[PDB]
């Protein structure tokens, strides 16, 4: 009661820290993934059944 | 040059074999090849074994009824011949040649290594002949 704040959502910087975050995260999780290294290679392609 | 067995007369139904021998170990690294001569009807090709043991290539045509053997610790090329009807009444040659071992579609590894790779060879040359083998089948 009878507060008052200044806000600045774009001066902000908890959407940098949460943004690094997620990419943090987003870094975390695929590291212990399988590598699709394997799979870059000549592919032979022909177009596909019935289709629109 | 080379050397062959001698001319043969077989009656038709059981099997003969040849056999072509190079002057003591000379030709070893090259590869081998038989070749069929019918008399007006130009040369037919056998087939081969190559030289390092890895291919044993031998035409439909004449797969059911005929062998390619080398004996290595005498290098002594061996043909058989099953059938022998009518039509293998003719001259047969030894060939030594050489072949080309291109490589074709290989699939390298991440890491550099080789996994496989067809390598399909490429005939290129037959150097050195026999004297030719003379195979009579009379009924
Ligand atoms: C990077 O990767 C490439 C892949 O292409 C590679 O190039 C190739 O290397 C191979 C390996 O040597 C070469 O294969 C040889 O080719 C020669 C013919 O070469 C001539 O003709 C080609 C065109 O076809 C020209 O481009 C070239 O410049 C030459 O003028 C064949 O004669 C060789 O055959 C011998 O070896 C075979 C086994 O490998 C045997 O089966 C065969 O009987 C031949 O035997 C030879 O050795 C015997 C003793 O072992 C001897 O007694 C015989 O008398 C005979 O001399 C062989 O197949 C291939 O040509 C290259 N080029 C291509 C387009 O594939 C590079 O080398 C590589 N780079 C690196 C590794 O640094
Ligand atoms: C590591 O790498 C080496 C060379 O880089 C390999 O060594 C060669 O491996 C090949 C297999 O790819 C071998 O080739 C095979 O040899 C067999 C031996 O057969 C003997 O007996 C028959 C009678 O039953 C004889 O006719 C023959 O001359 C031999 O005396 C053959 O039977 C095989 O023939 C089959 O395949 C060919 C095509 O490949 C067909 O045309 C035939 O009709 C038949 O179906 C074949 O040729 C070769 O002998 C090996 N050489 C040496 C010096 O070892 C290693 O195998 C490889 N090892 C690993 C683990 O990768
Ligand atoms: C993609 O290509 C593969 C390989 O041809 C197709 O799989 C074959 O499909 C045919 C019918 O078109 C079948 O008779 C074969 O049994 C299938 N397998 C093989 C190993 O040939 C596949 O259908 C294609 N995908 C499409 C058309 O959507």
């Amino acid at each position: 009661e009878n507060v008052t704040e200044e806000f600045n959502m774009w001066k902000n910087n908890m959407v940098e820290q949460m943004h690094t975050d997620i990419i943090s995260l987003w870094d975390q999780s695929l590291k212990p993934c399988v590598k699709l290294t394997p799979l870059c290679v000549t592919l032979q392609c022909t177009n596909v059944n019935n289709i629109t | 040059q080379l050397v062959q067995s001698g001319p043969e007369v077989r009656k038709p139904g059981t099997s003969v074999k040849v056999s072509c021998k190079a002057p003591g170990n000379t030709l070893k690294t090259y590869d081998l090849h038989w070749v069929r001569s019918v008399p007006g009807q130009g040369l037919q090709w056998m087939g081969w074994i190559s030289h390092e043991g890895d291919k044993k290539v031998i035409v439909e045509r004449f797969k059911a009824k005929v062998t390619i053997d080398w004996d290595r610790s005498t290098n002594t090329a061996y043909l058989q011949l099953s059938g022998l009807t009518s039509g293998d009444t003719a001259v047969y040659y030894c060939a030594k040649g050489s072949k080309h071992r291109l490589r074709d579609y290989a699939l390298y590894d991440d890491d550099g290594a080789l996994n496989w790779a067809v390598d399909v060879d490429y005939l290129s040359n037959l150097e050195f002949w026999g004297q030719g083998t003379a195979v009579t089948v009379s009924s």
